[PDB]
């Protein structure tokens, strides 16, 4: 009631910033965090530049929905204490080279630290096993055997549910679906349903991986929400 | 060489421990033992300072004791005065991700860092308004954990890459860089006196060095995983460690021990931030567990419990005076404390 | 004396021994419908997830 | 003596019904407001159930002090005193009545547009069209509460208010079965077995079983009172009236239970309080 | 080779530290406790007019 | 409107004229 001209002026910029900030908390709010992890050889770079259309943002909106998604590069090889701030991002997408076999246990040992987090138990990767086409290429060809460093591939057969992309051949839907079902195996082991694993096939060149992103970003909210209200 | 070597590193490490158990006489914990308790001492939230809209992460008051700076992973720096709960500010971050905030001794600017590895020095006083940075102290190789200012020109600035510099602002490059962690470096606190910080690492040890010289004086470990937090205490010849794994740890810089471990059976949570209180008597700890705890410096015993957020405080800014102890939290709300 | 005096009527006086089918017919009746409509959802609901 | 004498409930029952629906929906209120955590729009609507039922009770409270008192004598047995008494607690009795239905009618609502619009979800709810509409909600509540008591006993107002449950009662089923079967399709992609789930048939048919069970014996009460007070069966069922008052103030005590305590946050906060 | 040179001379310079006993340092540390114990506004909390909260 | 009763509508309304 009884204020100076200083205090008039002070709460009135305090109301001000208030309104600048409820501003902001729409913006926020109706904004969804994506974080884009993955190796070196993963083709992050890639994904980023055909969806231009330290920590690295980009802007994307899809069906007038607005996406952050922060690449992490220029930082240590460790993850930890920098992942625990990411704790409340809608979905994190996990970015792998699938054509770089050696390397691929290695993002194995990755995804599991990322899935078997002590955070990070209640947010959904997006396994985006990037440039199929090379994958296609080098399995087509010899010189690169799966056995070799996943001895496993000798046994196992293609998924009944497989539904491969038209003109390709069997032999590439087998690898590509051995790595994918790979990466399954450790998401599945230990879902306890809180958070979930979304695996798609995808390219550099490939225009539809934002489109992908909303969609599972779709899926991801909806889970969740039926969860709490116990639907499913 | 490395034979050799390792094996002289062995020696003066055997050395080194030696000549603390040599000056390892009779412990705090028995002196102490003729302190009387300061009581169930309490504090009741006089001020909830809301606004942010994520999770707090870092905080620090100006020398005023009046307003004090709060970074949210949104991006927003907002500056609060504690007194009225007027928001004198609110910065729009280049980076979302802010892990560290600090307020310039005499007030005039304001610097943050975060998941990117640049510090952002804002000014406030300057063009009647509209605080715009200053200078972006980029050179950092991985993500700034702390940021303190020594004058209105230096600061010097802890990051996920295994190092601390000292950066003039104006001139903007690094001045000194003090390498030699084994882990990123999470915390730092400069002395009373800014000659000397010390800096907590992941590498599970404690670090002192002279700002001048360039160079670490003395290593300190026995904090079994992590170090989140470090504070020096008032005087500037000890330092209490909080750790990330359920221990807060005092350790002082010429008899070069761990003078007391501060933990409890209880707790399990690791301790997120940590300060002393003016006479350094109460050592405020935060924790994981969504609670801050109040420990005796001295006779190690829990003076008492601070509990008004819902979920983990990660900053515990002590007002230059001693009559606030202010709590971030992931929950996005600021609360000043006072007896 | 009084006259159009509106008020709250009384129930009736039934007696059941007029009363061809039970007395609690309608009690019965909609109590019984409630939970086959309660169980008719439950059932179709599970149906419905199963195929 | 008729062979359906009106059945008369002990005061115990309603004296405890109503204080245990006051005292739980209080702390369900005082969880809001006291965690500034749990402050999204859902919360509120749950919110605004709570304070519905609340009324609720409160007005049982009221109505029952208001008996007892005359009763003993000390208002005047009929007059003002006592005849716009009884209209004023009933209007509040109406309008919680009105406000529980369509509290859950917009917390089905709200969930529809989080399931089916989750990408926009907090751009479609904000804070500003919550507010907006539970104001605009519980203005139409107490308008038609004041309403169908004034105006109450007239057949055209036994009519809408009767049909505001069969009606809202579809509506209901309409996004909570729409929800159900998305849940169903989620359910086929996260697993290759049918794995008919169970906690989301056995969710709807709590909350839709809650709501039938605490509202259709009112409203055969008061639709047979409407339409045929003379038939005997009839009136053996309109004896059984303080039993369907009991079941409609049951929903005040299991609508926490099945709406508010199955959040994990709304546990805390309560945890908190302790 | 030269990390471990510079580690070598980083544990020489720790070593050579004019370390003190800790009886003298505790005595210190509380020393400095007691000169304030009664200036610390959170040991011992100030009248509510003289907070600067109220 | 004409007793206090536990709720409303709990009787109908006719001409009890007397
Ligand atoms: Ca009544």
């Amino acid at each position: 009631c009884t204020l100076s001209a200083e205090d008039k002026a002070a709460v009135e910029r305090s109301k001000m910033i208030e309104k600048q900030l409820q501003k902001d908390k729409q913006v926020y709010r109706a904004t969804h965090r994506l974080l884009l992890l993955g190796a070196d050889n993963s083709g992050k770079s890639t994904i980023v530049k055909q969806m231009r259309i330290g920590i690295f943002e980009t802007k994307f909106q899809v069906d007038k929905v607005n996406f952050h998604m922060f690449d992490v590069g220029a930082q240590r090889d460790e993850r930890r204490k920098w992942i625990q701030c990411f704790n409340d991002v809608t979905a994190i997408i996990f970015v792998v080279d699938s054509s770089d076999y050696n390397r691929l246990q290695e993002a194995l040992n990755d995804f599991k630290s990322i899935w078997n987090n002590r955070w990070l138990r209640t947010i959904s990767v997006i396994l985006f096993l990037n440039k199929q086409d090379l994958l296609a290429e080098k399995v087509l060809a010899g010189k690169s055997k799966i056995e070799d460093y996943f001895p496993e591939f000798a046994r196992y057969t293609t998924p009944e549910d497989a539904t491969p992309e038209p003109g390709e051949d069997p032999r590439v839907t087998r690898a590509k679906y051995f790595i994918r079902d790979e990466f399954l195996r450790i998401s599945t082991a230990s879902g306890d349903g809180r958070h979930y694993c979304y695996p798609h096939f995808t390219c550099s060149v490939d225009t539809e991986n934002a489109r992908r992103i909303f969609n599972d970003c779709r899926d991801i909210i909806q889970r969740m929400h039926l969860r709490q209200y116990e639907l499913l | 060489e490395l034979d050799q070597l390792r094996q002289e590193a062995e020696q003066l490490k055997n050395q080194i421990r030696d000549a603390r158990k040599a000056c390892a006489d009779a412990t705090l914990s028995q002196i102490t033992n003729n302190i009387d308790p300061v009581g169930r001492i309490q504090m009741r939230t006089r001020r909830t300072l809301r606004g942010h809209l994520a999770k707090i992460y870092a905080m620090h008051w100006g020398t005023d004791s009046r307003l004090l700076v709060s970074a949210s992973q949104d991006g927003k720096l907002i500056i609060w005065d504690s007194y009225t709960t007027n928001k004198v500010h609110a910065i729009p971050l280049r980076s979302s991700w802010v892990m560290t905030c600090a307020y310039a001794p005499s007030g005039n600017y304001v610097a943050c860092g975060g998941l990117d590895n640049i510090c952002s020095i804002y000014n406030l006083k300057t063009r009647e308004g509209n605080v715009r940075v200053s200078r972006e102290l980029a050179g950092h190789t991985g993500y700034l954990s702390c940021c303190r200012f020594l004058d209105d020109n230096q600061i010097v600035t802890s990051s996920g890459d295994t190092t601390c510099a000292l950066w003039d602002i104006e001139t903007g490059q690094q001045t000194t860089t003090f390498t030699g962690h084994t882990g990123d470096v999470m915390s730092l606190s400069l002395a009373p006196d800014t000659r000397l910080f010390v800096s907590g690492a992941c590498d599970a040890s404690a670090k002192l060095w002279d700002v001048r010289e360039g160079m670490c004086r003395q290593t300190f470990t026995g904090h079994e995983s992590d170090i989140n937090a470090i504070c020096f205490f008032p005087n500037g010849n000890a330092f209490a460690t909080g750790s990330d794994d359920a221990t807060c740890r005092l350790f002082d810089l010429r008899a070069d021990q761990e003078l007391m471990t501060y933990s409890h059976d209880n707790i399990i949570c690791g301790i997120t931030s940590v300060s002393f209180s003016k006479s350094g008597r109460l050592l405020l700890a935060g924790y994981d567990d969504f609670n801050c705890n109040v420990w005796d410096a001295l006779k190690a015993d829990r003076a008492g419990v601070l509990a008004g957020h819902d979920n983990r405080v990660s900053c515990l800014g002590v007002t230059d005076d001693g009559m606030a102890v202010a709590t971030g939290s992931w929950d996005s709300f600021l609360k000043i404390w006072n007896g | 004396s009084y006259e159009y005096y509106l008020d709250y009527l009384d129930l009736i006086p039934v007696d059941e021994k007029k009363l061809k089918a039970h007395k609690h017919s309608i009690v019965i009746a909609f109590w019984v419908s409630l939970a086959a409509f309660v169980v008719l959802l439950f059932l179709i609901l599970l149906y419905m997830s199963w195929s | 003596n008729s062979d359906c004498p009106r059945v008369v409930l002990p005061e115990e029952i309603f004296f405890t019904i109503s204080i245990v629906g006051v005292l739980e929906n209080l702390i369900v209120l005082l969880a809001v407001f006291k965690n500034k955590n749990l402050q999204a729009p859902m919360y509120f609507f749950i919110c605004s159930l709570a304070i519905s039922d609340m009324l609720g009770s409160l007005y049982k409270i009221l109505e029952n002090i208001l008996i007892i008192l005359r009763n003993m004598g000390y208002l005047k047995p009929r007059g003002s005193f006592e005849t716009t008494a009884d209209d004023i607690i009933d209007s509040l009795f109406v309008l919680s009545l009105l406000g529980s239905i369509f509290s859950l009618s917009v917390i089905a609502a709200d969930r529809y547009i989080t399931i089916f619009h989750a990408l926009r979800y907090h751009s479609i709810v904000t804070m500003r069209r919550t507010v907006v509409v539970l104001t605009v909600i519980w203005t139409f509540c107490t308008g038609t509460g004041i309403t169908m008591v004034i105006f109450s006993h007239h057949v055209p107002t036994v009519i809408t208010f009767t049909s505001l449950f069969p009606l809202m009662l579809v509506f209901i089923l309409c996004l909570y079965v729409h929800m159900f079967l998305l849940a169903r399709s989620h359910t086929r992609k996260i697993s290759t077995l049918p794995r008919a789930n169970m906690k989301g048939a056995i969710t709807l048919t709590i909350l839709l079983g809650v709501f039938i069970f605490c509202w259709a014996p009112f409203v055969l009460h008061v639709l047979l009172m409407t339409f045929c007070p003379s038939n005997p069966y009839c009136a053996c069922y309109m004896s059984l009236f303080q039993v369907n008052g009991m079941l409609i103030m049951c929903n005040a005590v299991i609508d926490p239970f099945i709406y508010a305590f199955r959040s994990p946050e709304l546990r805390d906060a309560f945890k908190k309080m302790i | 080779i030269a990390q471990a040179r510079k580690l070598v001379e980083q544990l020489k310079m720790e070593a050579n530290i004019d370390r003190i006993k800790v009886s003298k340092a505790a005595a210190d540390l509380m020393a400095y406790c007691e000169a304030h114990a009664k200036e610390d506004p959170l040991l011992t909390p100030v009248p509510a007019s003289e907070n600067p909260f109220r | 409107s004409y007793s206090m009763e536990h709720f409303r509508w709990g009787k109908p309304v006719g001409k009890k004229r007397r």
